[PDB]
């Protein structure tokens, strides 16, 4: 009986009429979509399941939707959408590997099409890089599941080849040292992309560890180098994007200092008040709102960020994690001077907003002023909440 | 509590006011500081003296938040409430108003909280305020700004693992259960001293404040040195002597020696400096290593007397700033080379410099000399010559108080014109405050 | 000879005015360039800072020496303390385990 | 008062054209060869998690002292027309 | 005071011989104190020609390569290489100039037009592509007319 | 609780000491296997045998430096020297194969020395390490111009010293930690006793020190 199986007849049939109706809207010639983008964010809250992560995941795929234009770009993400909502519920290296790749594609495909300007080549540059390094990492993900398969005769995730899967894994999270290919991706993409690209992919596979991984490995060296390695880079490099990128790979480390201690209610609480914090990084059109998330991402007191980091190391010291726990206390110290340039370039400068004039007022202040309320979340942070 | 959110909510209108009415933005910004004057008089109205040593207790459920008061935090908070509309008369614009409103916002709270992470939460909010204040563009120093903000993260980085771990060991950061509970005291010691003698200037941890202290504008100056390292104080009073007295036992021949290198050491300093400014600001480093030492003597009344020189320092050492900051304002220098014969052209000014001068040498009727004295007292009973060495040393503080005013009141009359109205009104409340509390301080 | 106010009060700025208006930087120094560059070198006196001869033996000599010999001191002083209040040897800071903190319940 | 700048404008500007007169090559073999070396060599270090603290801290502090700095990486051998 | 002459705007004009990376000839005139890469701006030159000052706090400033003639060596503004502006121009040298450094090659903004400048003949020098971000960029052929003074914003983000 | 006259906790101490505190219905721990090659690593008694099982893992780190070295000189070389491929080949494994017996000459001094004058002094404390520290930063500090000589003695003794610090002495003096179960000396409170210490599924450099502070596996 199929009757367990209506939501995937409704996924497949809902693509099916959606894409009939994007070419019938087009031989109109219809310069805008906005339709379009509410049948798909429709099509989004269909097919997602009832649990938090998914939900969480569904909702957060709505928001990243507007600030997409094209009919092609919105397949593309529904598409990715799919492979982000799969992987949660992937519980073999089959279903891994080919939600896996099917975002690989989606992304690389959304690098080469969405770039405009002079910033065109250098894009499809990065996106083909991209490309490469993913190959050969797909490539040792399938070798040494052949590897797993040949040994255990089953489709198990036990044994010492989970070491190399643990390794696509760090891949594909931006870990340093194979960290460079975030940071040749953020210089030369677009901001909605690169929006894309911090929130949405972190959260599905930090899902799929949560629910169904185990291994007999440690992943502190990846920690100490992600750290560092992203402190001392965003210090260095006057570009913002470099900064961001840099200071990406110290917060995957923070997370990662919460994956390797257990406690995954502090991982999801510091992805949760860095994702928001991504929506309104991306977003932001008043400059005078970017100190607040400088002031956020720095882990000052009253905001969320220090709350996010502040169970990381509560429950880093808990467990004991001396050595892990010190080296995060000092690039803690050290992110705090550039997250200071950032207010010095932005808060301390006289204020200038251009007006549109081919419409479209200031189109994104409802999410942009709706997340700048996360000084209003610290009062049901502090509760037993996020467990 | 109600009181509180409403004088938050009335302190936060300020930026409601639309900027083209001047007279109304400075009249609602001062009395927005002159009501918790009141309100903290009467605290201490309502505290019976007879009575248990918390009262007026407050609870905020399961947010950590608790808050109470002893005699500690009821005077530092009513020479708080003195200090900041001083500050509010020093400024000029709604964002100079904003950030010291925020400022004694945070500071009324820190000061009375019982809970550790209340009081971590509390106290360092003021990190990017303090940044911004003295990093301003034009006149201040970003090199100061950056010194001070990257010790206080350093220290407070340091505590903040080992209040989780204490956390996680009882499962409270409440003090009263804190002080119960069978803690590992020797983390939480090193913890707890390293945000505390960062806040107090001990060294090494005290090149932030010659930088800082000198950078920061009048008001700044006078919150900085008279208000915020006796927070380091009433952390060892209420968090750390309670909590971990057996490290308070174990550490206190290395306490004793930063002490008195720190002691000794910035005196020597002191006379070698050139800017009235800078003498200003290390002068205080000396006077918060006896405080320090007479808190950890734990001897005789120790909270009594360490408490009592902390507030005789934070009336006497905001008066010299805001005597340098009129020089500074009507002269455009801080260099003691381009002052001299101020007596002649500045008398009220100078009596005012000679009489604050006399004070911070603990000189009788003032009431650092009490303060001093009673500290000795308390220092003397764990031994006779931990008192003999602060004892000796009192010529060279004398050395460079009198050399310095030696050298810019007397001579050939040049600079500039006598204090107005304003400036004396600045100063007056801690002239009458100092007279009142060296001459009858107690009934 | 400015006149900068009305007759009944009312202060006027005087900005297109010929005579010179007395105002906040009327008594503003006039300055030494000299005493503006030994100010300024005395504020950056830490680039002048060198590990020669003379500067290693007295931060030797008398920094270090000077905190020895007040952590002798320190030390020298709660012994004495701990001995003339009738306590037995009293474990600081890396000193084997022993007694701290007298019991009130106790005659010593 | 302002500090004078040390030494010559020439001189200093020379120096700093010094090395970059070359073209820069891109990042995917940098890149490549780092994930080689992740996904061929890290394995080596799953059994260093277990060793003793005081190897494990001068085993880091030996390869902070040994490590060579990305940017404003120059060899002579870039210049130079046989070894 | 006396009769002295009123102040012109003639007095303080600084005239610039520039070669474009066609050969042709400009007439450049600003004025003292104003930077080169300003009147660069200001004459009218397209937006290929410049980019980012590479520190940090000053990436709003925009800067051209010009190669100048030995004799106005000693007039350019003295950057130490070991401070932080000398590596923000170690870092401009890197990755915009490459292999079409010459001994003669220097940055516009840091040439102060003054009255040693009356005369001077600089021509402007080739530059390898660059990115600061999506809206900025360089993608390596000089073909476009527009002006760089025609830009409202000079954009960091 | 707060008055002007005294600290009241300063003086009021246990005059016996206490039990130990049961903290679940089972008092084993469970946890994964040492390797033996790290087992083999952790024994002093033999100096020798201590410095060839630990120098290799210190040879390690210049082993990474030396091969990252020669990446970025082999990236920067003309063709007309890079197409010459004996010479390329022993320059760069000359630049590696430098780097990685310094870093082992270093490691086996240090180890050397550290289980040398631990087994000279008969007991085990933090002095071997400052002096195994003085002597490796010696040797790497030597023929350089002089803040050097000292400096890198004492950072390589402060590497030894906070080795110590954290990774020996807090575990030791932190080994009765719980923080589930019962408050430690403080029973007569009433918090619930589980029927086990916590399951985490933590990673290998988080392992209890003590059978009850959690269990460890899945
Ligand atoms: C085989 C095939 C071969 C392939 C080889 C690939 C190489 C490709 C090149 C490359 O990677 O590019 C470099 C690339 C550069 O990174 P990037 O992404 O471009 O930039 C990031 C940063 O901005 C970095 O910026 P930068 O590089 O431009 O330099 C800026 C500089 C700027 O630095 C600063 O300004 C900061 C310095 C702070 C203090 C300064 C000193 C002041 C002290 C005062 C003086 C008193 C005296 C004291 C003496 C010293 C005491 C401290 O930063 C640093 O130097 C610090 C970075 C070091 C990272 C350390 C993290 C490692 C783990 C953490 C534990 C150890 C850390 C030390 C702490 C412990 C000590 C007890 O580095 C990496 O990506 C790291 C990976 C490379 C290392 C290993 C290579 C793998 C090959 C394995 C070999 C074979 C297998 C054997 C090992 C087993 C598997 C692991
Ligand atoms: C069965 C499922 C039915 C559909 C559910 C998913 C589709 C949701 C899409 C949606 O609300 O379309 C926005 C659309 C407004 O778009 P628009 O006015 O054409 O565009 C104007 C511009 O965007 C400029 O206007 P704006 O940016 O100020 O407003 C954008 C828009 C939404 O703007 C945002 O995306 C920011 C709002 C942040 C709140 C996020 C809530 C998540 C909280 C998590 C709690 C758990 O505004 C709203 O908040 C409209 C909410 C209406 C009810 C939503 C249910 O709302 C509607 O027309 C109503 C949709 C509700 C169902 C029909
Ligand atoms: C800490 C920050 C740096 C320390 C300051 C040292 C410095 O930079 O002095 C430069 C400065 C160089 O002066 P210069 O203007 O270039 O000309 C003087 C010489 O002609 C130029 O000679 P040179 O120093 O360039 O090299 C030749 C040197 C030969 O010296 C060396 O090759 C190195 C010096 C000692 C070896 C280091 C081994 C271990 C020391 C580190 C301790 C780590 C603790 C581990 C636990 O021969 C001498 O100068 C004869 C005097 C050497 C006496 C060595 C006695 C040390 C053992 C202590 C016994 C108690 O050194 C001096 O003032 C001369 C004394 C030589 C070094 C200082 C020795 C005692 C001070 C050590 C204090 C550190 C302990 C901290 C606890
Ligand atoms: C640790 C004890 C607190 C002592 C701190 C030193 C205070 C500095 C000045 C000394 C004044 C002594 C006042 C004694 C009588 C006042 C009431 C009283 O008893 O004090 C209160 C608290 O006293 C205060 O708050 C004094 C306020 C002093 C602050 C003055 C500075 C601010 C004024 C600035 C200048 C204003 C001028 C304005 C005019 C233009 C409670 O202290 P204890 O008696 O120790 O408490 C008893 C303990 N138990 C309940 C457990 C039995
Ligand atoms: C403004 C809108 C955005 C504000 C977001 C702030 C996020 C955190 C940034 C760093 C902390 C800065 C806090 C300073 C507060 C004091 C202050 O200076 O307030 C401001 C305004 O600050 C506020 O937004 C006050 C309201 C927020 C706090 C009070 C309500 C919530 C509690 C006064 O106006 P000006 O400084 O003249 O504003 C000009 C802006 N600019 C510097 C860019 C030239
Ligand atoms: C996030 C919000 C901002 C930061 C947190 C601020 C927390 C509130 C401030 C501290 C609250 C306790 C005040 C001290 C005290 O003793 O209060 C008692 C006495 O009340 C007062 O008189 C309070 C006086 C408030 C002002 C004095 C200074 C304290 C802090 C100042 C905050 C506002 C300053 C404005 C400056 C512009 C409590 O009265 P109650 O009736 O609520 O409690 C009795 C019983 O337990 C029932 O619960
Ligand atoms: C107002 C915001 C601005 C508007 C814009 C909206 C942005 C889009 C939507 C938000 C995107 C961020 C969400 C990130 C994911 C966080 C939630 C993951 C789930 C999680 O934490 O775990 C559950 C706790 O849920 C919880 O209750 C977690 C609490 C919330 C966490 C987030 C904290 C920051 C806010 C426990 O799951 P379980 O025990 O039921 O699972 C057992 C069955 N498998
Ligand atoms: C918190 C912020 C402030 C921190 C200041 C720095 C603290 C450094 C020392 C930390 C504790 C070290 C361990 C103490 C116990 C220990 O093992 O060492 C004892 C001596 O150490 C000692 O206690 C002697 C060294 C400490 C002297 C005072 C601190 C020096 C640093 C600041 C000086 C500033 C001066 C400015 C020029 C042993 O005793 P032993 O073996 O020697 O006894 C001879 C009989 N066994
Ligand atoms: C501030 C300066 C204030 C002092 C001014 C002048 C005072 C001169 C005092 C001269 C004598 C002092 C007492 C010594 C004799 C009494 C003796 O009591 O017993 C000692 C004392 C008492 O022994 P006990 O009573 O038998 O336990 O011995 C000790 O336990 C301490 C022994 C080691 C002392 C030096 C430790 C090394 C510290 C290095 C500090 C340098 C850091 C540099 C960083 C920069």
């Amino acid at each position: 009986a199929a009757a367990a199986a209506m939501i995937e007849l409704d996924l497949c049939f809902g693509l099916l009429l959606l894409i009939l109706f994007g070419l019938l809207s087009l031989r109109n010639g219809h310069v805008s979509l906005a339709h379009i983008r509410f049948i798909c964010q429709c099509w989004l809250v269909m097919i997602t399941p009832l649990e938090v992560q998914d939900f969480a995941l569904c909702i957060l795929t709505v928001v990243l939707l507007q600030s997409f234009h094209s009919f092609e770009a919105l397949l593309f993400l529904l598409l990715a959408y799919i492979g982000q909502l799969y992987m949660m519920h992937s519980c073999n290296l089959v279903s891994f590997y080919v939600c896996l790749e099917a975002q690989t594609l989606c992304v690389v495909v959304l690098c080469g099409l969405l770039a405009r300007g002079a910033s065109t080549s250098f894009s499809v540059e990065a996106a083909l890089k991209f490309l490469l390094l993913s190959a050969m990492v797909s490539g040792m993900a399938l070798f040494w599941f052949s590897a797993m398969y040949q040994r255990t005769g089953s489709l198990d995730m036990v044994g010492q080849e989970t070491f190399w899967i643990l390794l696509v894994m760090l891949f594909k999270l931006g870990v340093a040292p194979m960290h460079m290919w975030s940071v040749d991706l953020y210089g030369s993409i677009p901001k909605s992309l690169l929006l894309y690209l911090s929130t949405a992919p972190k959260l599905s596979l930090f899902t799929f560890w949560a629910s169904s991984w185990h291994h007999d490995f440690s992943v502190g060296v990846f920690i100490l180098f992600s750290m560092f390695i992203g402190s001392i880079g965003a210090y260095g490099q006057p570009a913002l994007r470099s900064l961001f990128a840099y200071s990406t790979i110290n917060e995957i480390g923070l997370l990662l200092l919460a994956v390797e201690t257990a406690g995954f209610h502090t991982l999801y609480q510091h992805l949760g008040i860095y994702i928001i914090t991504q929506l309104l990084l991306w977003n932001l059109t008043d400059k005078r709102l970017f100190a607040l998330c400088a002031v956020s991402l720095a882990g000052l007191p009253p905001f969320a960020g220090f709350f996010g980091k502040a169970w990381i190391f509560w429950h880093a010291m808990s467990v004991q994690a001396f050595s892990l726990l010190a080296a995060a206390l000092f690039c803690t110290l050290l992110s705090l001077v550039y997250y200071l340039r950032v207010i010095r370039l932005f808060w301390t400068a006289p204020v200038h907003t251009a007006a549109s004039f081919t419409g479209a007022p200031n189109q994104t202040t409802l999410t942009s002023a709706c997340a700048v309320a996360l000084a209003f979340a610290p009062v049901m942070l502090v509760k037993p909440f996020v467990i | 509590m109600f009181i509180s959110v409403l004088l938050i909510l009335f302190a936060l209108c300020v930026t409601l006011i639309p900027e083209a009415h001047y007279h109304m933005v400075r009249v609602w910004s001062f009395v927005a500081t002159i009501i918790p004057m009141w309100v903290v008089t009467w605290m201490w109205w309502n505290f019976d003296a007879s009575g248990h040593g918390l009262q007026m207790l407050v609870i905020l459920g399961r947010s950590h938040l608790a808050f109470g008061i002893d005699g500690v935090a009821l005077s530092l908070m009513l020479l708080t409430t003195v200090l900041f509309p001083i500050c509010m008369m020093l400024l000029r614009t709604v964002a100079g108003f904003m950030t010291f409103i925020l400022l004694e916002v945070l500071v009324l709270s820190a000061l009375c909280v019982l809970d550790l992470l209340g009081f971590y939460i509390l106290f360092e909010a003021s990190l990017i305020l303090l940044f911004l204040l003295i990093g301003r563009a034009p006149y201040g120093s970003l090199e100061a700004a950056y010194k001070i903000v990257l010790y206080t993260m350093a220290g407070s980085l340091v505590l903040l693992p080992t209040l989780f771990m204490i956390y996680s060991e009882c499962g409270t950061t409440n003090v009263l259960y804190m002080t119960c509970a069978y803690n590992h005291q020797t983390v939480l010691g090193w913890g707890l001293l390293a945000v505390l003698a960062v806040k107090i200037p001990l060294m090494p941890v005290h090149l932030w404040l010659p930088e800082a202290h000198v950078a920061a504008p009048t008001a700044g100056s006078v919150l900085l040195a008279g208000v915020l390292l006796k927070l380091g104080g009433i952390g060892f009073l209420r968090f750390m002597l309670p909590v971990v007295p057996e490290f308070c036992v174990s550490v206190f021949p290395l306490v004793s020696t930063l002490c008195l290198v720190s002691f000794l050491f910035s005196t020597l300093s002191t006379l070698r400096q050139i800017d009235l400014k800078k003498i200003v600001a290390y002068s205080s480093i000396a006077h918060m290593s006896m405080v320090t030492l007479a808190i950890f003597s734990q001897s005789e009344f120790s909270a009594y007397s360490s408490s009592f020189l902390m507030i005789a320092h934070g009336l006497i050492s905001p008066a010299l700033f805001l005597i340098v900051g009129i020089l500074y304002d009507r002269a455009h220098t801080k260099f003691i080379l381009y002052f001299s014969g101020l007596g002649a052209s500045m008398p009220i000014g100078s009596t005012l410099f000679f009489l604050f001068t006399l004070g911070n040498l603990a000189f009788p009727l003032f009431p650092n000399f009490i303060a001093e004295v009673l500290c000795m007292v308390s220092i003397f009973a764990v031994h006779e010559l931990l008192a003999y060495v602060f004892c000796v040393c009192q010529v060279l503080g004398a050395a460079y108080g009198f050399w310095a005013f030696n050298r810019v009141v007397h001579g050939l009359p040049r600079g500039p014109a006598d204090v107005t109205r304003t400036e004396f009104h600045t100063v007056l409340p801690l002239l009458i405050g100092a007279v009142w509390l060296g001459i009858k301080p107690m009934a | 000879e400015a006149k900068q106010f009305t007759p009944d009060g009312k202060y006027m700025p005087g900005i297109f005015s010929k005579a010179k208006p007395l105002d906040r930087s009327t008594q503003w120094v006039h300055k030494n360039p000299y005493i503006e560059a030994w100010y300024y070198r005395r504020d950056h006196f830490e680039n002048e800072f060198v590990w020669n001869y003379r500067t290693t033996i007295e931060a030797l000599w008398f920094l270090g020496g000077f905190t020895a010999a007040a952590y002798a001191l320190s030390v020298f002083a709660f012994r004495q303390a701990d001995r003339r209040s009738g306590y037995p040897k009293r474990q600081i800071l890396g000193d084997e385990p022993a007694m701290v903190l007298p019991d009130e319940r106790q005659f010593y | 008062y302002k500090p004078e700048v040390p030494g010559n404008t020439v001189d200093n500007w020379t120096e700093l054209r010094a090395s970059w007169n070359k073209e820069r090559a891109s990042s995917l073999g940098t890149n490549y060869y780092l994930n080689v070396a992740v996904m061929g060599f890290a394995y080596w270090l799953n059994e260093a998690y277990y060793f003793p603290p005081r190897t494990l801290y001068v085993g880091a502090l030996v390869f902070f002292a040994l490590y060579v700095r990305k940017a404003y990486f120059s060899t002579p051998y870039a210049f130079k027309h046989e070894y | 005071h006396g009769p002295a002459q009123t102040p012109t705007v003639f007095d303080k004009l600084v005239e610039v011989t520039v070669v474009d990376m066609n050969g042709i000839r400009h007439r450049v005139r600003g004025l003292q104190g104003q930077s080169l890469a300003q009147a660069l701006v200001e004459y009218g030159f397209p937006d290929t020609y410049f980019f980012p000052n590479m520190g940090f706090y000053t990436q709003h400033i925009v800067d051209a390569h010009v190669f100048v003639p030995k004799e106005f060596w000693g007039k350019v503004q003295n950057v130490d290489p070991e401070s932080d502006d000398g590596l923000a121009v170690k870092r401009m040298f890197r990755d915009i100039v490459q292999d079409y450094q010459r001994d003669t090659s220097f940055f516009a903004s840091y040439i102060t037009l003054g009255a040693e400048h009356n005369g001077m003949t600089v021509g402007i020098g080739p530059i390898k592509p660059w990115i600061l971000h999506s809206e900025w960029a360089f993608a390596g052929v000089h073909d476009s007319r527009n002006k760089q003074f025609d830009k409202p914003t000079v954009e960091i983000w | 609780v707060f008055s002007g006259a005294f600290n009241t906790p300063s003086s009021t101490t246990a005059r016996e000491p206490y039990a130990k505190t049961k903290s679940s219905e089972a008092e084993y721990g469970v946890d994964t296997p040492v390797p033996a090659s790290a087992l083999k690593a952790a024994d002093k008694h033999d100096a020798l045998a201590y410095a060839v099982a630990n120098a290799p893992l210190i040879g390690l780190a210049g082993l990474a430096a030396g091969a990252q070295e020669a990446y970025m000189t082999f990236e920067r070389l003309p063709p007309t020297l890079s197409r010459q491929h004996f010479k390329q080949a022993q320059l760069l494994l000359g630049i590696i194969g430098k780097k990685t017996a310094y870093a082992t000459l270093l490691g086996a001094v240090f180890s050397f020395t550290d289980a040398t004058v631990e087994n000279m002094r008969g007991k085990h404390d933090m002095t071997s390490g400052m002096v195994a520290g003085a002597v490796t930063g010696f040797l790497f500090g030597m023929g350089r111009p002089m803040p050097q000589p000292v400096a890198w003695p004492l950072a390589f003794a402060g590497a030894a010293v906070a080795a110590d610090f954290i990774g020996e002495l807090m575990p030791k003096y932190m080994k009765d930690y719980r923080i589930y179960g019962p408050v430690v000396h403080r029973e007569n409170w009433g918090d619930p006793v589980p029927p086990r210490p916590p399951i985490l599924d933590t990673g290998a450099a988080v392992r209890p020190s003590d059978p009850g502070q959690f269990w460890r596996g899945y």
